[PDB]
């Protein structure tokens, strides 16, 4: 009548009135990420490995704006990932960034290579070289 | 030696490690309130194992920027450079190490050879986020990690996506190959492989005359090194060791949930289900004690092995400074053997460096003499080679390819007083 | 830290770890000695395995200060005292030297570096294959041309100045890819 896996936890069932098999699965007890920052008032929340459906009709409902990231759910943030700064203080993974001036959702760049107007080529044996 | 070739050789350096985070709440209790009435009397364990637990999880953070600043020290690109159309300089075909792909030069840095390598693992950054994205919907199976995760532990990717260091790595690639060479202390890179061989005793000639069977064999070496990962190789084995390491030591961890640790039973609800309150409070006692000691057991455990990697993470940027961007009087260091140059490239959690090296293939025997005494009593010692008699003529030759030379002042030093056992040559004038 | 971990040390005196009271001078007179030992028993085993854990992380700690102290033994040897054919030890970038200075529980050491604030480009050349095939290339710099002459150039600074044989290596046969100059008699 039940089936279990290799540990001792429980996948399956049957019902002995209607012949029928069913399957076991626990619901969502995860964690949220708050960023904050000590000029602000409000909260920048971030729901991981969540579509913002699930979200917004399973966990609670509010009355924020909101958008999907590669990390999950975003609340009181906007979607400004073609923007990256050098120096982040609320970094939440996979380069991506949280910023206050109103929270925005950037890229994270700390280094990037400095660039020359000089070509590669040579001319007559020659290259072009910066003293 | 007469002959030689040009051997690869790959060894992998880790620098990162997977951040575990633990709820500590929600793994020794679960959304009951006794619990955490009785945990309330031990009011000091969580907080200092979440403390312990950011203290590790910020040192990794920062140790892969240490590395992220290390790889572009002072690398300087050019803004006409694009890597659809160049690939190969001086008969080296590259390509196979390089990125950027599409006219924006981003979004795809990894390489055929760093997609090569990384097809073999999938518990990647990218693999725990696609695992973790799966644990909400679909009617398979069960996975282990969202079972995992559902109890309070949770892997948690980098502050750096591994598609920003194959970034960092192919420009610091780039660097090396392309004007201003600064990589090389300004100099092409065929011209810095005849150096490097010529400084172990080889002659300038033969580099002269067997420019393309040098390049020849580089490439040959470049494409075993890059075909040889589907075996057995040690590289792969030390990639896999510490994912399966993380895997088990999360399963361990789970299955400490299962335990009664001398109660009557390993679940909650049936305590509370059929004992009265002022006696059930005794085995969610030893429960909390078995749990807090297992969770005191594997914080202890991370923080000691997060010093080897770190101190792996320090021997890796050094080999960094001091193999692939400069060549440094060392035996022995980058690589076993008559080293020549380094590469690096990005790897599951580490750097892949390969190594060249000279070796050579056939030697004939001969006949040498450590210095010579001249005319004015005055000795002579050979730079870096030995000196021979063909036809009748004392002559200099390297210490790594049989070729004669004329003896002049550019291989040679002097001495105001010859040894007591030099060989006479009072015909030799200079 | 040290603060912070000396706190969290005293602060495992006041708790109860499932007792009835978190002091030993309250259980003396309104429990029974065959009953207080119960209670003393938890508390004894809660401070031994407080003890235990600082202990541990103490000793896991001073690993990182004992290789610490000799990362700076091995800065002192090789960076002021002397200077070693090494890149990027000392500091980042072209360096000079380096002066140590004593720091509270530990030392502070002050590197001095070489960095460029002008530019200058200009054309250069690997090497030269000159009137007896022979090559010449340059050994820390380059051949550049000035006045219609070939002159030789620092590689961090620009100063032409005349070829001689002190700044340059001769080989018996010059690469394919070398600036053929048959009027550079040296
Ligand atoms: C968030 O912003 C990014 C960047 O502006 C959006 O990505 C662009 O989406 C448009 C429309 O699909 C494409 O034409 C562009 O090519 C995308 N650019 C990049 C860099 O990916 C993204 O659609 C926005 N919304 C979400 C939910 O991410
Ligand atoms: C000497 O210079 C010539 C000219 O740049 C090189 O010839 C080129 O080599 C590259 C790389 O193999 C090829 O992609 C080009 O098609 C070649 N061009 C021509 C016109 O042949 C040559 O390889 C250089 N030789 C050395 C030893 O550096
Ligand atoms: C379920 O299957 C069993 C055996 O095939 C049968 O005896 C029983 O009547 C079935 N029950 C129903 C509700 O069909
Ligand atoms: C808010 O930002 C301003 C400007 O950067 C700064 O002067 C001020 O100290 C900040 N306030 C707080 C509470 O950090
Ligand atoms: C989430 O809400 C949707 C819409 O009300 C519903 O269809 C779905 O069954 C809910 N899921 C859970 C797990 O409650
Ligand atoms: C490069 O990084 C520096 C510091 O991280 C920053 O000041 C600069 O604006 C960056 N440049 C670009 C083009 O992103
Ligand atoms: C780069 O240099 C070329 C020639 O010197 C010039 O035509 C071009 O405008 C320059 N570009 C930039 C961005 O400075
Ligand atoms: C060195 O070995 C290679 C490969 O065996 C061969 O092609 C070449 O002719 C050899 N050179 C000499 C000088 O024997
Ligand atoms: C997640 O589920 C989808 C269902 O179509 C599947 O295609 C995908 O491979 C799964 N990903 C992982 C990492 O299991």
């Amino acid at each position: 009548n039940l089936l279990y896996d290799s540990n001792g936890n429980i996948i399956g069932f049957k019902d002995f009135v209607t012949n029928k098999t069913y399957n076991i699965f626990p619901c969502y007890a995860g964690r949220v990420s708050a960023a904050f920052h000590q000029n602000a008032s409000s909260l920048a929340l971030l729901y991981r490995n969540l579509k913002c459906s699930y979200v917004l009709n399973n966990i609670s409902l509010t009355t924020q704006p909101y958008f999907d990231s590669y990390l999950g759910c975003v609340f009181n943030a906007d979607n400004l990932t073609d923007y990256s700064v050098s120096s982040c203080a609320l970094r939440m993974g996979s380069g991506f960034c949280v910023d206050y001036n109103s929270y925005r959702f950037v890229t994270f760049e700390p280094f990037n290579v400095s660039f020359v107007n000089d070509s590669i080529e040579s001319v007559g044996g020659l290259y072009e070289i910066k003293i | 030696p007469t002959n030689f070739t040009i051997v690869g050789q790959e060894e992998f350096i880790q620098t990162n490690s997977p951040k575990v985070t633990i709820d500590c709440s929600l793994f020794v209790c679960s959304n009951y309130a006794a619990c955490h009435d009785l945990l309330s009397e031990y009011g000091t364990f969580c907080d200092n194992i979440n403390s312990i637990l950011d203290e590790v999880n910020g040192l990794l953070d920062t140790t892969q920027l240490h590395v992220a600043d290390t790889l572009m020290q002072g690398v300087t690109l050019s803004s006409n450079l694009n890597t659809n159309l160049h690939f190969d300089v001086d008969n080296i075909n590259f390509k196979s190490l390089v990125g950027c792909l599409g006219p924006h030069c981003g979004s795809s840095s990894r390489s055929f050879f760093e997609d090569l390598l990384f097809d073999k693992v999938k518990l990647s950054d990218v693999g725990f986020v696609e695992a973790y994205n799966n644990c909400t919907g679909g009617s398979e199976i069960r996975d282990l990690l969202c079972v995992q995760s559902f109890n309070g532990i949770k892997v948690l990717p980098p502050i750096l996506s591994e598609s920003q260091i194959s970034g960092y790595t192919t420009a610091a690639t780039v660097a090396a190959m392309f004007p201003p060479w600064s990589a090389a202390a300004g100099i092409p890179f065929s011209l810095n492989v005849q150096y490097r061989i010529n400084g172990l005793g080889v002659t300038m000639d033969v580099l002269n005359k067997n420019q393309k069977l040098i390049a020849t064999a580089f490439n040959n070496a470049l494409l075993s090194i890059q075909n040889g990962f589907s075996a057995t190789n040690s590289a792969l084995a030390k990639i896999q060791s510490v994912v399966n390491s993380n895997a088990q030591a999360l399963n361990s961890l789970l299955q400490q949930l299962f335990n009664k640790f001398g109660a009557i039973s390993s679940s909650l609800q049936e305590i509370l289900s059929r004992l009265d309150p002022p006696e059930a409070q005794v085995q969610i006692d030893r429960l909390i004690n078995g749990r807090l000691t297992a969770l005191n057991a594997y914080v202890s455990q991370q923080l000691s092995d997060i010093s080897l990697v770190k101190f792996g993470a320090a021997l890796a940027m050094e080999k960094v400074n001091e193999c692939v961007k400069s060549q440094s009087p060392r035996i022995n260091f980058c690589g076993n053997g008559n080293h020549i140059l380094s590469l690096v490239q990005n790897a599951p959690y580490g750097l892949l460096f390969m190594h060249f090296s000279y070796k050579p293939i056939s030697f004939k025997t001969v006949l040498v003499s450590p210095g010579l005494c001249i005319s004015g009593d005055v000795g002579i010692a050979p730079k870096q080679g030995y000196f021979i008699k063909h036809n009748d003529h004392w002559m200099f030759t390297g210490s790594s390819y049989y070729y004669p030379e004329p003896i002049s002042d550019k291989n040679v030093v002097f001495m105001n007083t010859c040894s007591v056992n030099f060989t006479k040559a009072p015909l030799v004038y200079l």
